[PDB]
C-alpha cells in the first residue's frame, strides 16, 4: 500500500 | 562537490528543495556525506527527502513503462523500460554506498543508525521491486536484514510512538506486504505498531502528538485497504 | 541519438510522455530533429511539448531562487540561481539551434512555419526573463520578430480559429504584458484575437470548436486578469 | 499572465 510519502523535509 | 564548502552544499540543498530541483538536491547531499563528518537530524532529513524523491519519480516511471510492456506481450519500450531500470538501481546503488561508507558505521544513536538502517532496507526495497528470480531473493534478504536491525535497535530504544520507529514499522510492513508475499505478517505488524503507538500518545505534547498521530493514520489507511 | 533509428526516437519520446519523463523526451525529439527530415503535425507538438516541460520546470525553479535572493538583498543563492540560469538558458539555446539548423528554413506550409517561429519566439522569450540591460534589447528584439513574422504568415493563411493562431496570439500578447512593457497592445491584441476568432466559430465542426474555444477562454482568463 | 500550457500532446 502506501509507504511513508517522505518526500518534503 | 568536492571543492564546495560542507556548509554551502547543505544551504543549496534546503534551496533546491525550495525550487522542486531533487535532483540538484540529491547531488549537493551526496556531496555533504562526502565531506566525512557525520550528518545532524536535520541533514539526515534532508538527504533522504531528496533521493526518495528522484527514486520515486524514478519507479512511477517504470511502473508506467513496465504496464505498457506487460500489455504489449518493437523492442522499444523494453529498451526504454530497461535504461529506466537501469538508472533506477544506479541511484539506489549510490545511496547505498553513501549508507556503507560511512554513514552507518560511525552512526551510534539510536536515531541515527535506525534512521540510516530504514534507508538501507528501502532502497533494497526498491531494488527488489524490478529485480527478477534469484538476484530478487538475495536483495530481498537485505532489505530484510536491514528492517530487522533497525526494528530491533528502535524496540530498545525508543518510545512506540517515535516518528521514526513509525515510519520504519510502516515501511517494513509495507516490504512484508508488497515484497515478501506475507500479507498477514504486514498486517500484523501494522496492528501491533498502531496500538502500542496509541498507548503511548498520553506522553505526548501537543505537537508531538500531531506527529505520531500522522503516521498512525498511514498504517490505518494501509490496515483498511489490506483488511 | 545517432545510432537510433528516427521511427524508434518518436516511439520513446511518445513513451517518455506517458512516463513523465520530459528530459528524455527532450532528448529523443533532438535525436529525431538531426535525422535530417522534416517533423509531421504530431511529432512538431512532440518536440514542443517536450522542450516547454523541461523549460517549464527550469523557470519556476529560477523564479522561486531569484524571489529568494532578492528577499536577500553569502553567495550560494545567488550562485545556486546562476547554475539554474544557465541551464535554461543552455535548453533555450538547443531549442533555437534545432530551429535555425534547419527546420525553419525546410518548414513552406504555414502550418510547420508559423509553429516554428511561435517556438522561436517563446524560448527567446525564456531567454529575456532572466536577461539585463543591454543583452536583454537584442533578445527582445529576437523574439519580437520572430512572433511577428509568424503573426503575418498566419494572418494571411489561416482562419482565425485556428488552434496554432490562437496560441502564437495568445502567447505574443503575453510578450507583449510581461516582457516589452506594451500591456494596451498585449490587451489590444487578445481582444481583436478573441473577436475575430468568435466570428469564424460557425464554420467549425463540433470538435474543432471545442479546441479553438478553449484557448478562447485563455484569451479571455488573460484579458479578465489585464482588464 | 497565462501563455498556452502546451505541456501535455
Ligand atoms: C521514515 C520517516 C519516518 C517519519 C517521518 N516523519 C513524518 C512523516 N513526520 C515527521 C515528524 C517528525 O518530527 C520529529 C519526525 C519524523 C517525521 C518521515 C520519514
Ligand atoms: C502553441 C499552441 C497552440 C495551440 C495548442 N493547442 C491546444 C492547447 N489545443 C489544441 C488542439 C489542436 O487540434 C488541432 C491543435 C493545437 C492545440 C497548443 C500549442
Ligand atoms: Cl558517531
Ligand atoms: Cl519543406
Amino acid at each position: 500500500a502506501g509507504s511513508i510519502p517522505g518526500r518534503r523535509s | 562537490m568536492g571543492s564546495m564548502e560542507r556548509a554551502s552544499l547543505i544551504q543549496k540543498a534546503k534551496l533546491a528543495e525550495q525550487a522542486e530541483r531533487y535532483e540538484d538536491m540529491a547531488a549537493f547531499m551526496k556531496g555533504a556525506v562526502e565531506k566525512g563528518e557525520e550528518l545532524s537530524c536535520e541533514e539526515r532529513n534532508l538527504l533522504s527527502v531528496a533521493y526518495k524523491n528522484v527514486v520515486g519519480g524514478q519507479r512511477a516511471a517504470w511502473r508506467v513503462l513496465s504496464s505498457i510492456e506487460q500489455k504489449s506481450n518493437g523492442p522499444e519500450v523494453r529498451e526504454y523500460r530497461e535504461k529506466v531500470e537501469t538508472e533506477l538501481q544506479g541511484v539506489c546503488d549510490t545511496v547505498l554506498g553513501l549508507l556503507d561508507s560511512h554513514l552507518i558505521k560511525e552512526a551510534g544513536d539510536a536515531e541515527s543508525r535506525v534512521f540510516y538502517l530504514k534507508m538501507k532496507g528501502d532502497y533494497y526495497r526498491y531494488l527488489a521491486e524490478v529485480a527478477t528470480g534469484d538476484d530478487k531473493k538475495r536483495i530481498i534478504d537485505s532489505a530484510r536484514s536491514a528492517y530487522q536491525e533497525a526494528m530491533d535497535i528502535s524496540k530498545k530504544e525508543m518510545p512506540p510512538t517515535n516518528p521514526i520507529r513509525l515510519g520504519l514499522a510502516l515501511n517494513f510492513s509495507v516490504f512484508h506486504y508488497e515484497i515478501a508475499n506475507s500479507p498477514e505478517e504486514a498486517i500484523s505488524l501494522a496492528k501491533t505498531t498502531f496500538d502500542e503507538a496509541m498507548a503511548d500518545l498520553h506522553t505526548l505534547s501537543e505537537d508531538s502528538y500531531k506527529d505520531s498521530t500522522l503516521i498512525m493514520q498511514l498504517l490505518r489507511d494501509n490496515l483498511t485497504l489490506w483488511t
